[PDB]
């Protein structure tokens, strides 16, 4: 059994969107020759196409992007006071000093990550807004706990939330309220110990590099002359009449569509995972930051108390806190109490042995109580378990019947 | 004169010896608002990347167009958090989104609600 | 798409493979034959690659139905905000054409009022703390309620657990909690 424990945070980065494109098909395949775009009037639908594909690919990215954070519509607002039970709540929130409302955790995250045709667009919801809904969506599972996502935001003081959510893992009340100092120093030393070792993200990173090895390979893929004469196709017309120079172009032509097909292939498979990561990352935002879950080792390892959302470019990071057992103590038990020939069963914890007494405790944090008629049901006799031990249950009402 | 994709960034007059840059001009699509054929027919064009009631958006250049100073939750999105709608006779309207209203919880260390 | 491209000569002389053929010998028509053949696996691969890409999207969208399916459906769900917003009660699938359609059925709250609360009791210089509830204030009185729906009791010792003694509690209050034994002992 358990005598100690700690409190824990853990961080989980993930991608949510990557880089909105759109190529041009003319423009990029062909130059100014008007020659150029005739002989492509012979494969018209493939530009639509593959304009359209981009297209989707867009509107996928922004709509991962709306799904994984709107999740409120009820912009919330910090107290000015910061009395959260001795909870220094200011590494994650909003500063007035700067003028963007973006927190020093996020602040310090941002900074961490560092012509033909191919024009970039920019997304929809620019990061102060993004900043915007994560700061409601702290304010909002700060004061209001958990009911803010069900219905309306119903105020709570927040020491009795924390007890609640101990009361959810399987401890009683009063563990918290006995240790409100010491559990508030260990949350602010965990936090601390973040700053301190975010100031030295992977999974944030190998999209944009991927991106942009894509794009440059499909740049520098024009050099080529894909078994022509030459690559340019102005010295290329220069040179030579349409009637023997149209082999050459038309070579040139089916170059280029395989380069855009290869890369629009590999853009459709990388925006369907990152749409099956902005699932998840939905799923996470919506089963750790409101509420609790049972669901062992989804959200942090060990079990799970609160979250904390932080943005970051293109992607999420999930601040979890994490209760965590700690040094232990061996002990004696047995199922069974035999009292009266009748049997005796916890209605909650087991029945650890003192060595000389017995006790009935929680199942989670060692705490010694006196085996009453209030902790214990009775069922059939001592005849038919296969482990008991002899003992008296004391009665509370004897004493009181003087 | 060079850059990381190996293409032309620079180059130098050679009578006058002075440096020189470039930069395409070919940028740029051509996206069009309608509030619906359904009612009305008045329409705004929207340009892409160019620079230009000519009114300015992070986003390109907006015409047949007109900004406003307030902020409501928004019908056709654009682009760079600007959003374009119908109500006003009436016209087509642009204006900064707004991501809802904005309520305080009287949170108090003592208040249940 | 997939149809309307087979008008397209794919730089060929003509489209209609007869036309061609009518009008030319194997050892001159080959190359307009094969440039044609070559336009044509060229749709055909893209088309199948676009039905591959969607029947994947379409499988994930399957396997998250059937989850709901088997999680909302049948038993109740504690995972928030998977079967309907709100709490979850129970759900009613219904079929549509190509698709199925739920009706998910949620508690939702309603109008609330503003109390004053305390977590521990202090009675004889020990604690209470509530088996199940909080402790609102009429602004006079106290009482233990559920933690959803207001439902006042009276503070009794079935309704509370001691555990150490009021000098350590950061917050706490006065007061008496009734016992159902004493009027009965007389
Ligand atoms: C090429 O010829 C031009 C002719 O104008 C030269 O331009 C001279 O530029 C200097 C710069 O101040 C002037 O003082 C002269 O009056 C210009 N003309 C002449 C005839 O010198 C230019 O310098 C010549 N190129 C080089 C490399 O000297
Ligand atoms: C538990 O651990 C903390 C720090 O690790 C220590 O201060 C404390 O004395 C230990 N024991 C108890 C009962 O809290
Ligand atoms: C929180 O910690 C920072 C430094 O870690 C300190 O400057 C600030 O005063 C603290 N605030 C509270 C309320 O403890
Ligand atoms: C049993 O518990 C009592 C206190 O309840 C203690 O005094 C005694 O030493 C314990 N017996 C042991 C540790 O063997
Ligand atoms: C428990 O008490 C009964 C009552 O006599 C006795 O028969 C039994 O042997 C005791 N248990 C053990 C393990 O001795
Ligand atoms: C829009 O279409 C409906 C379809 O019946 C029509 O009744 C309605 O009049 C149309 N709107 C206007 C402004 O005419
Ligand atoms: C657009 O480009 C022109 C070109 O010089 C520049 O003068 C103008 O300031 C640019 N627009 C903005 C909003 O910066
Ligand atoms: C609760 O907040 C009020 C604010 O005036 C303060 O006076 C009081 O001491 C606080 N009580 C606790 C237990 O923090
Ligand atoms: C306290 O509750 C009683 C009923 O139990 C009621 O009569 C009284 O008005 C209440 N006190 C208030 C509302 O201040
Ligand atoms: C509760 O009662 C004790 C008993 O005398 C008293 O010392 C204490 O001050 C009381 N509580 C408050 C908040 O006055």
């Amino acid at each position: 059994i358990p005598i100690n424990f700690t409190i824990s945070v853990t961080t989980e980065i993930l991608p949510v969107s990557m880089t909105k494109t759109s190529v041009d098909c003319t423009m990029y395949i062909c130059g100014d020759s008007t020659e150029c775009s005739n002989l492509l009037l012979q494969y018209g639908s493939f530009c639509t196409q593959l304009n359209r594909a981009l297209t989707g690919i867009a509107v996928e990215q922004d709509k991962n992007t709306q799904e994984v954070f709107a999740q409120v519509k009820q912009i919330y607002k910090t107290p000015p006071i910061k009395d959260f039970g001795g909870f220094n709540f200011s590494q994650i929130l909003p500063d007035p000093s700067k003028p963007s409302k973006r927190s020093f955790i996020e602040d310090l995250l941002f900074n961490k990550v560092t012509f033909n045709g191919l024009t970039v667009l920019p997304p929809l919801l620019t990061d102060e807004m993004i900043a915007q809904y994560t700061s409601a969506l702290l304010a909002g599972t700060i004061t209001s706990g958990w009911t803010f996502g069900a219905g309306a935001a119903l105020q709570i003081p927040f020491a009795m939330q924390m007890a609640y959510r101990f009361n959810g893992i399987g401890v009683t009340q009063n563990v918290l309220y006995e240790n409100q100092k010491l559990i508030a120093n260990q949350f602010n030393s965990a936090i601390g110990k973040i700053q301190d070792s975010l100031s030295s993200l992977g999974k944030l990173q190998d999209v944009v590099n991927q991106n942009a090895q894509a794009l440059n390979t499909l740049v520098k893929q024009l050099s080529s002359n894909f078994g022509a004469i030459s690559s340019v196709l102005n010295d290329i017309l220069a040179r030579l009449d349409p009637p023997e120079a149209e082999v050459q172009i038309d070579r040139l032509i089916t170059g280029r569509l395989q380069s855009l097909q290869t890369y629009v292939t590999q853009q459709l498979i990388r925006a369907a995972e990152i749409r099956a990561s902005a699932n998840l990352a939905a799923t996470k935002m919506s089963e750790c930051v409101l509420g609790q879950s049972k669901r062992v080792d989804f959200c942090g390892k060990g079990y799970h108390l609160m979250s904390f959302p932080q943005s970051a470019p293109h992607g999420v990071v999930f601040l979890h806190v994490t209760y965590v057992p700690a040094q232990e103590k061996n002990f004696t038990t047995a199922p069974a109490i035999c009292h009266d020939g009748k049997a005796h069963f916890p209605r909650e914890g087991v029945f650890v042995s003192n060595g000389t007494h017995w006790f009935v405790t929680q199942r989670n944090f060692y705490e010694p109580q006196i085996i009453t008629t209030h902790n214990t049901f009775v069922s059939g006799n001592c005849d038919v378990v296969i482990g008991i031990v002899n003992n008296t249950v004391y009665d509370p009402l004897q004493p009181e019947l003087d | 004169g060079r850059d990381i994709d190996d293409t032309t960034d620079a180059v130098r007059d050679p009578q006058t010896l002075e440096i020189l840059d470039i930069t395409p001009c070919s940028f740029g699509g051509v996206s069009v608002i309608t509030p619906g054929t359904n009612t009305s027919n008045q329409v705004a064009v929207l340009y892409q990347g160019v620079n230009c009631n000519v009114f300015q958006t992070r986003a390109g250049c907006l015409i047949g167009a007109e900004h406003v100073n307030n902020s409501y939750e928004c019908d056709i999105p654009i682009g760079a958090g600007i959003c374009a709608s119908y109500q006003t006779s009436q016209s087509i309207i642009a204006y900064t989104m707004s991501l809802g209203a904005e309520n305080s919880v009287a949170y108090s260390n003592n208040s249940i609600a």
